[PDB]
RNA sequence: GCGCAAGACGGACCAGAGCGAAAGCAUUUGCCAAGAAUGUUUUCAUUAAUCAAGAACGAAAGUCGGAGGUUCGAAGACGAUCAGAUACCGUCGUAGUUCCGACCAUAAACGAUGCCGACCGGCGAUGCGGCGGCGUUAUUCCCAUGACCCGCCGGGCAGCUUCCGGGAAACCAAAGUCUUUGGGUUCCGGGGGGAGUAUGGUUGCAAAGCUGAAACUUAAAGGAAUUUGGCGAAGGGCACCACC
């Protein structure tokens, strides 16, 4: 009969550098003993942080997932793992006597990052508007939802993870997505709902210090 | 008799609906039969937010809200006052009762 | 377990999910990453009488635990996270997750973000029980 | 338990309807005198009226209702 | 008694009635 | 909290909305075949309607032979409940639930309402196609296409009102155009039980499906609606022969 909490050491860890907020919070873990280290507990750990405490003044219904990959010493650095949007805003988005649409893709960056995009489009009532259901036809889905696909797989081909992680941190590619399928249906709530991650290559230290500067 | 115009769902020209399973109990209730009730409410109370807002970090936060849908088979509805019989010359309104408060 | 750093400037935050169903409530305390845990007492654990495992009181007294044990080691502010039973069963959380919350906030601790993370299912099995219903 | 709560005296603003099986007791709405913002709802048993003192041995409870 | 009990029994009896005259050849 | 594996299913969007002869059908994409309605100053010219024999499809459960078995779960094993409980309730759990190949042809398969054709009031919406017209938007000009708005036409799921009319009434714009009784055509019922029972034929591996009596017995069995009464039905009040 021991206390096991005084055996533990309180680490810190940080966000890479295209975001704003360098610090997020504090982990800790078991001293090192033997063969287990400290520095593999930490390597498995993926963090929920929203992006408003990562961020100055943006939309506080965003959350980003980061995992640790190394440390330096009282230092975790992590890095992009994915993307998912705040329940709340998804369920308040969802109403009835209107439509929805999916769409999904399996792009590839320009180095070995496999993600998977999810979005979301809502039919939008006109202001002048005395109909109550504002219905869309399926070819009009359909050529909606191939205007999406093509959107998502366009800006994603010609860039790696940095310049797309800083599209994802707005709704650019949802306002892209708005304005080039006003002449099918008119949306109005389009926003990247889910962003994953298939494929990792190699670990590479020097695109971890460019990350972190 | 005949006690309804329809059948006390909302069937016309189809003949099969997929059944939806009640909240309260574990009847298979078809989706357009069961009396449905789309419910939002807070995290808190009334009584509690001003606790909860006096203890947060960031001023000027907005409370999220709980969102879920209820299925509920007739004799769970009517036994948890959701809905009650009325009169036969009554029984024709459509309308839900007002939402002043 | 002490910690050489400053208090007045800014606070260490933690993660708490409250996890309520209709005959038990659970308060657990995680770092930020999930792994490492801090504390958890169950509502039948004050209590000993297992009727009211899911009772306001019982949640109440294992919030004010838990708010005590994060004093002592030294967790200032915090993010909720709250969970029903979910799968098939219900999606309403049990009788326990506002006065659990109530008491995590009226012990002198700072709230951050409330979430909900119950399990949503995209149409899974079948949900226990016969097609018509428990009959009692 | 290992907690010696402090008790509240806290004076009821107004009285609500009678609650209970056999209507024995009945709500209030009752303030405190140390933080005069706090307000609670409690069941009260015996005749009460608008004016009296009530000593709360804790104050962090909310008023159930008959079951 | 319902019908469905009442026609289960009977389909029993038929059963029954079958079996002794396919035994009784 | 991070990952792996297996099978099932497609929530919210989802509506008195759509399609299909019915059973039935809800993730994305691709391939193949089919269909209703709208438009037509196109073509054939009576090729049409209903249907003994015959023929295709046909919920779930059930049978035979394989692969697979996540969850649920007949029979079964227990724990409570009870005077008893081989029931309601709770924990496990075999066939089954899933797919392929071969069987049966059964449902409150219900709009409890056959199909084709004609006529007889009004109104507001809805899904499709076509037509016309002020305006707004896809940023400021024009045309066409999408999205709104105001109307018309045809088909379809439906709704409100009615001293049209009908009916025993509930109710029905059909269940109307019925003693002022006849548009055409298929199936089917003559009081309640015995009884979908006996026997014969027929189909099926089986379970069973179709056809289908008689003796005997009975003065009622039923349909709609009104009044009382009593509900371990709901909504308001009352009583120290009720309670706190």
């Amino acid at each position: 009969v021991v206390d096991p909490f005084s055996k533990k050491d309180w680490y810190d860890v940080k966000a890479p550098a295209m975001f704003n907020i360098r610090n997020i919070g504090k982990t800790l873990v078991t001293r090192t003993q033997g063969t287990k280290i400290a520095s593999d507990g930490l390597k498995g750990r993926v963090f929920e942080v929203s992006l408003a405490d990562l961020q100055n003044d943006e939309v506080a219904f965003r959350k980003f997932k980061l995992i640790t990959e190394d440390v330096q010493g009282k230092n975790c650095l992590t890095n992009f793992h994915g993307m998912d949007l705040t329940r709340d805003k998804m369920c308040s988005m969802v109403k009835k006597w209107q439509t929805m649409i999916e769409a999904h893709v399996d792009v590839k960056t320009t180095d070995g990052y496999l993600l998977r995009l999810f979005c979301v489009g809502f039919t939008k009532k006109r202001n002048n508007q005395i109909r109550k259901t504002s219905y869309a036809q399926h070819q009009q889905v359909r050529q909606i939802r191939k205007k999406m696909m093509e959107i998502m797989t366009r800006e994603v081909q010609t860039n790696d993870l940095k310049e797309v992680v800083n599209k994802l941190i707005p709704d650019s590619i949802g306002k892209d997505i708005e304005k080039a399928c006003q002449s099918i249906y008119p949306l109005h709530d389009v926003f990247v709902r889910k962003v994953k991650m298939l494929k990792k290559p190699k670990f590479e230290l020097g695109k971890l210090m460019e990350l972190h500067g | 008799t005949k006690k309804r115009r329809n059948n006390g769902r909302a069937k016309k020209g189809r003949g099969h609906v997929q059944p939806i399973r009640c909240t309260n109990c574990a009847r298979c209730v078809p989706k357009d039969k069961a009396i449905k009730k789309f419910v939002i409410r807070n995290i808190v109370e009334a009584a509690a937010v001003r606790d909860i807002s006096e203890a947060s970090v960031f001023d000027a936060y907005v409370l999220p809200k709980l969102y879920v849908k209820l299925h509920y088979c007739v004799s769970c509805a009517i036994h948890s006052k959701v809905v009650r019989n009325r009169s036969r010359e009554a029984r024709k309104d459509r309308t839900p009762p007002p939402r002043f408060r | 377990s002490l910690g050489p750093q400053v208090a007045e400037g800014e606070n260490v935050f933690g993660v708490c999910h409250i996890f309520a169903s209709f005959n038990d409530t659970f308060v657990h305390v995680t770092d930020l990453s999930g792994k490492e845990t801090i504390c958890r007492v169950t509502g039948g654990m004050k209590v000993k009488a297992d009727r009211d495992e899911s009772s306001p009181y019982a949640a109440m007294l294992a919030a004010q635990d838990v708010a005590q044990r994060c004093k002592e080691l030294g967790i200032t502010a915090l993010h909720i996270k709250l969970r029903a039973t979910g799968g098939n069963r219900t999606k309403t959380p049990g009788p326990g997750a506002q006065s659990a919350l109530r008491a995590l906030a009226r012990s002198g601790m700072k709230i951050g973000r409330i979430e909900d993370v119950t399990p949503i299912p995209s149409d899974s099995t079948r949900r226990k029980g016969g097609r018509r219903g428990r009959r009692l | 338990t290992s907690r010696v709560q402090p008790i509240k005296l806290a004076r009821v603003t107004k009285v609500l309807g009678r609650t209970g099986s056999q209507g024995q007791c009945t709500q209030v709405r009752v303030e405190f005198m140390d933080d005069t913002s706090r307000s609670i709802i409690r069941n009260v048993k015996g005749p009460v009226r608008e004016g009296d003192v009530l000593t709360l041995l804790e104050s962090e409870r909310e008023a159930r209702r008959l079951r | 008694m319902r019908a469905k009990w009442r026609k289960k029994r009977m389909r029993r009896l038929k059963r029954k009635r079958r079996k002794m005259r396919q035994r009784s050849k």
